[PDB]
């Protein structure tokens, strides 16, 4: 079973939309591979369209918690929450495939949430500290000034893997091994 | 071969049988071992009454390796961890006929250096047979405790640490031909 | 199977929306780990958006019933009921990841319930004693005056884990272990 | 599997909405635990929102049929039928967690049923004998006069576990084993 | 698994709405228990809301076909087709729990079926011989005159188990065995 | 498993709506029981509401193909295609339970199919040769003149099992065996 | 399991609507039976309503690719793709049951596809070369002139198996083998 | 199980719509077959309607990453992403069945995405670099000038396998092996 043999070789496969249930699976997998061998590097494969900030920071804190280095590899897409998880790998071990896409953009409410203006001053203060935390996280891991990331994630910033390396999202664009 | 328990335990009714790594075995193996904890007798494949009557049977399982594997675990953060691993792995029909369950702890550094003291004195008797003398020092004994112990396997490769780190360099005496009436050798490797 | 190995290491994973079926699973898990070893600490991982008050107080009473200490760890979110379950851990063992979110807010009727005014004086007296019980519970576990919590849970009070420690929801913000 | 280990320790877990399929599971479980040991007490955990009268009286008669004493424990909710099943435990063995809710109310048609007035005089005579049977059942088990219960279940009567003890629904509010 | 242990002890559990798929399961179970021991009594537990006439007469004929006596036990509800299956047990072995409900009523088209009047004279002749067959079946098993049952099943006739005994639907109201 | 023990005793259970997937299962079962013992009689239990003509003639041809005699037993219903499959058993081995219903009616388009009149002259020539083939099949197996069956299946012709014997659909109405 | 025992005796069962997933299963089955014994004849049972042209030509090319002869047997229906797959069997081994239906008709767009007229000149040139390829394929396997098939598949051409033999779709109408 | 025996013989079967979950399965399968034998050729069967660009470039980069040569075989359809994955095989090992269809067309937004014009200048710059990357990829693998492919994939360019060989999508049209 190919997902088991990834996990037996210490590869957590993100794969899907980052929601609660996807975040719950990875934190279960980050801690088991922490307990199996805390000194051997966990690899995290990311092909996710992102989504979720509390699901982001659940995966983010757990992959920062564990003793093992997290090797983040972007496969075809790391958008929103997933590009932050892509930068969340340990320095020197953040990888991307050459035609992978890194999409960084400020947090967004999917759909309108109603309420009184006192309720909405708090839901707006929440997405503002969701925004600053997304930028403070992405500044620790890209080496930028977090106001630069606010200017850059003002809109959808699609990064090619070669220019996600220059941005600091990843550290290495993966070279091919076709023995041919 | 197989069915050799005749030549062992009814040859010696007073014996000690050690079952190392019993957690690796199959269930059907110790279903036949339920006889010998109840009765003290065993039926061989050749039809013998292999008496385990005066034999101290000792089973063995390193069902404990969690703390052993680094001071981390499966959480977000000893003796009873490996007790409930026996209950998880084995059948309670097998465990309750056993007299006492003995759990070992991680060895303190003061407990390891006494084992270093016991085992450096084993080769020291073979040195004064040739009128050689390993002049004992405690600085080298602390480094043998660091190198010859890990919390997954330790105090078993301590003797290989003695022969690789002391006895390799004591062969360098006769490599440069030091015999004489006797050479008072003192060795200390670098600090780690 | 990573949820089994959490449960074999005495970790109950809340994970989803607290409803009846989620509450039914945890009480089944709180009592089995009570029967396996009542002196060894149950850990409760919380990534829940909350919901449900009778499902809250089903999980709450069961994790208060058992002999084992409950180590509550907030992963990315403890909103609504889940933040009460997060405070429901034993003192000194209430943990949160550094970017976890604690959201405390008064009980709310999801959707309108119709009825005569005599029916609605009782459904309002119910959510009032749902509100006082949420505040009396959260005052036993945070050390506040329960009128302070009424002022604080008047609206949605989002707590960062560092200021959920100051609020008394959790006792320790979890430090990271990456060998680094 | 935590529901198996409840059932191996003779604990039937109600948990969900009392409908036909939930009633069918419990009667299958009440009779198996009757056949395993008819002299050892079956424990029934109740976290149900109720519903169903023929599903109520299927569970009710079966837990009254079996030789084993039924220990009813209310977890977070016993509403409508489930509060009748909560009183249906044997005297002295009816328990509730301290923040559990007991909700007793007269039977109700969920949704309109159409028909001729001769059809509706019978559907109203049915819910009237559903109402008297709910009150006659709850008077055998609470020690009330069954006209008192008609006055009390005229509307939704939410009982806290301490005042479901005074009402006679339960016999003991469960004390904790961790003092927090 | 509690439904397996019912079936291993020769108890067929009706449980759900009598439709094709429910009728198909019981006839599969009536004939297997016929083949396991044709001289040992099959018990049929009935908690069904009824429905279906060809599904009724599929279950009815099969439980009349088999060599084994069918012990019908009404749990909380034996409505429509299920009350006919409840009377379909062997005489002396038709049981009901004390608060079980027996609901007998004439066959009914669920929803309108369209067609020409020649098509509808046949669909009405069908439900008329569905009606006479329901009454001829229920007269063989209750000992009534089948015109009495036509007068009685003119509307919905709810029978309590004590007055389903007097009607002839069941033969014994089950006494409780709580050793107390 | 009761459907396996039917099939191990060479009983194919039709049971459901004759569609493609139901026809595909029976032809898989008719040929396996042909290969297990081609000289031992396959029994086909029919409780189907019919439907499908190409699914009919898939089951029909396969149960006519195999070396084994097909014992067709009508349980509670054989309608449309299933009554043709009921007559499709070998002569002398076509059985019905006493209250089983046999419903023969001409083929019908479920729902309107649109198209040009040249497309509809072919879809009408198709259901006409569906109609003649249904009548030619049912005349080989009932011994009628196939114009008699056209007069009889002009509308829905419900046959009781005693008058499906007189019609030639079945050969024996099954007598009961309850030792009684 | 009757589909396994078909496949163990080298019978691929088409059965359902020819779509991608049905085509993917058969090509997986055509190549495994090619690898198990490439000199022993694969039998393909066809009860399909057709559909799909790229799914047709996926099954068509694979059953033409393999070393094994494909014995196509039409069960009750071979419409559209299925009838082309029915003719796709090896000559002399194309069989049909006597009341099987063969329906050949030109390719058709299920539902409207929108677009600019330059987009629609290509979707019409596609279904034109879908049409010529359906006729060129069906002319290699029926021995007709491919303009004759264009005249014949202008509308829906339903073939009885005896006149699908005369058309060249099949080579043998299967005779019955009931020992009778 | 025929998909297992494809994978045991190192055949990855694309089969379905290229989306995230289909891309996630193939990259799991491309790397396992890389680890089982990196010098033995992986075969990729393509019957896909395409879709997805980040799912394309996830499969594309992984099949370019692995040491094993990828033998791409088009079965009945290699449309959109699939046709790029079909050209993504190693030179000399790109195969197609004779009636397989290769459909190359520029990237397209399925459905409208809303937003401000600054948001839409970026979603249009994204599909423009999706378009150039689709053409730069398909020029490395077909040997064309990437402006020729822009002229050719301006609309839907359906390629027959014989003219997908001339286009450079595949290298060999597969000849049949039916021993005949
Ligand atoms: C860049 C990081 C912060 C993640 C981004 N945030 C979001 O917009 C998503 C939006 C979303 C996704 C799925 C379901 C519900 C809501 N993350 C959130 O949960 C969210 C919620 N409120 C405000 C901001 N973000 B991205 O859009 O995923
Ligand atoms: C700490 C908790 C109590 C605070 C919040 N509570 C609620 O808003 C929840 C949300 C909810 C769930 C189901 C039905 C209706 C409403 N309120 C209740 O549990 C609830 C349930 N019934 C009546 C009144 N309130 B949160 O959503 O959990
Ligand atoms: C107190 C006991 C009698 C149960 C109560 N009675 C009922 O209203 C329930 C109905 C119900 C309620 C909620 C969800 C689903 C079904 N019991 C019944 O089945 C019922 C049916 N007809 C009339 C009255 N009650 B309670 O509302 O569940
Ligand atoms: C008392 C016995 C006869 C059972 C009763 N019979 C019925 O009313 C049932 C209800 C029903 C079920 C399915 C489809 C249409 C109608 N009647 C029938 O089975 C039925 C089916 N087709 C035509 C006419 N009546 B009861 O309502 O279940
Ligand atoms: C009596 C035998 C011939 C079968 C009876 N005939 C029908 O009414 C059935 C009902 C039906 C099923 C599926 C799709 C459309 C219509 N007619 C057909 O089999 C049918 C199928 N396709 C076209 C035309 N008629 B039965 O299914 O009612
Ligand atoms: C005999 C060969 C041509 C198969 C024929 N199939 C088609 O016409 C099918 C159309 C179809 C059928 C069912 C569901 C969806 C699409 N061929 C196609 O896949 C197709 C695809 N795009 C354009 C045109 N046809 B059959 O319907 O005649
Ligand atoms: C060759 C590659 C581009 C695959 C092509 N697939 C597409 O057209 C797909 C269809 C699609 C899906 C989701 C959202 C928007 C569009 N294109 C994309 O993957 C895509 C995704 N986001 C923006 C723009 N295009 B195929 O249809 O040509």
């Amino acid at each position: 079973n190919p997902y088991n043999k990834l996990f037996e070789e210490r590869i957590i496969f993100l794969g899907v939309q980052v929601d609660d249930a996807s975040a719950n699976d990875i934190m279960a997998q980050l801690l088991v591979l922490e307990s199996l061998d805390p000194d051997r590097d966990i690899t995290m494969y990311i092909n996710s369209p992102g989504g979720g900030f509390t699901s982001l920071m659940a995966i983010y804190d757990t992959m920062q918690y564990v003793r093992a280095d997290i090797q983040t590899v972007c496969l075809g897409q790391a958008a929103s929450a997933a590009a932050v998880l892509l930068a969340a790998g340990t320095p020197g071990k953040r990888m991307a495939l050459p035609n992978a896409r890194v999409l960084i953009h400020q947090p967004s409410l999917s759909g309108v949430i109603q309420g009184q203006f006192s309720d909405l001053e708090i839901q707006a203060a929440e997405i503002e500290r969701m925004r600053t935390l997304m930028e403070t996280t992405l500044a620790r891991h890209t080496g930028k000034d977090a106001g630069v990331i606010r200017k850059d994630t003002d809109r959808d910033k699609i990064l090619t893997a070669e220019e996600a390396k220059d941005y600091g999202i990843i550290d290495t664009v993966l070279e091919y091994r076709k023995l041919s | 071969e197989g069915g050799q328990l005749t030549e062992k335990v009814r040859r010696k009714p007073f014996s000690v049988v050690l079952f190392d790594a019993i957690e690796k075995a199959h269930q059907e193996i110790y279903n036949s071992l339920l006889q010998v904890l109840e009765d003290g007798r065993l039926t061989d494949g050749q039809g013998r009454t292999v008496d385990f009557k005066n034999t101290v049977l000792i089973f063995t399982s390193n069902l404990g390796t969690s703390d052993i594997s680094k001071p981390v675990g499966l959480g977000f953060s000893m003796k009873q961890k490996v007790n409930d691993e026996l209950k998880k792995h084995f059948r309670p029909e097998f465990l309750n006929r056993i007299d006492d369950i003995i759990v070992f702890h991680q060895l303190t550094r003061e407990e390891i250096i006494r084992m270093v003291d016991l085992m450096i004195s084993r080769v020291a008797g073979q040195l004064k047979s040739k009128d050689m003398a390993l002049v004992l020092t405690d600085a080298a004994k602390a480094l043998l405790a660091k190198r010859g112990f890990d919390p997954v396997l330790g105090a078993r490769p301590l003797r290989r640490t003695i022969q690789r780190e002391i006895e390799d360099q004591l062969s360098e005496k006769i490599l440069f031909e030091e015999v004489g009436p006797g050479q008072v050798v003192t060795v200390d490797v670098d600090n780690w």
